[PDB]
């Protein structure tokens, strides 16, 4: 259930401020080789963010 | 006895490098510096939580 907001291209490899169903924060987005399960969404590091 | 002392110290110095390569422990007091300095971060890492 998401609100009325349009999404935007995914730019790879470049620092920009994201938003992900409403989890937000700034990054470099790349590729990655971890294998999520299937109903998993998010992954978190030690520290608690994503 | 100077062939004597050359000896005993040659043979020394030998047995030092049998202590280090095999035990872990004899080095404790630097291992024991980097663990207390690795725990202090990641506790304070995990206060982030």
């Amino acid at each position: 259930v998401c609100g009325p907001k349009k999404s935007t291209n995914l730019v790879k490899n470049k620092c920009v401020n994201f938003n992900f169903n409403g989890l937000t924060g700034t990054g470099v987005l790349t590729e990655s080789n971890k294998k999520f399960l299937p109903f998993q969404q998010f992954g978190r590091d030690i520290a608690d963010t994503t | 006895n100077q062939k004597l002392i050359a000896n005993q110290f040659n043979s020394a110095i030998g047995k030092i490098q049998d202590s280090l390569s095999s035990t872990a422990s004899a080095l404790g007091k630097l291992q024991d510096v980097v663990n207390q300095n690795a725990q202090a971060l990641n506790t304070l890492v995990k206060q982030l939580s």
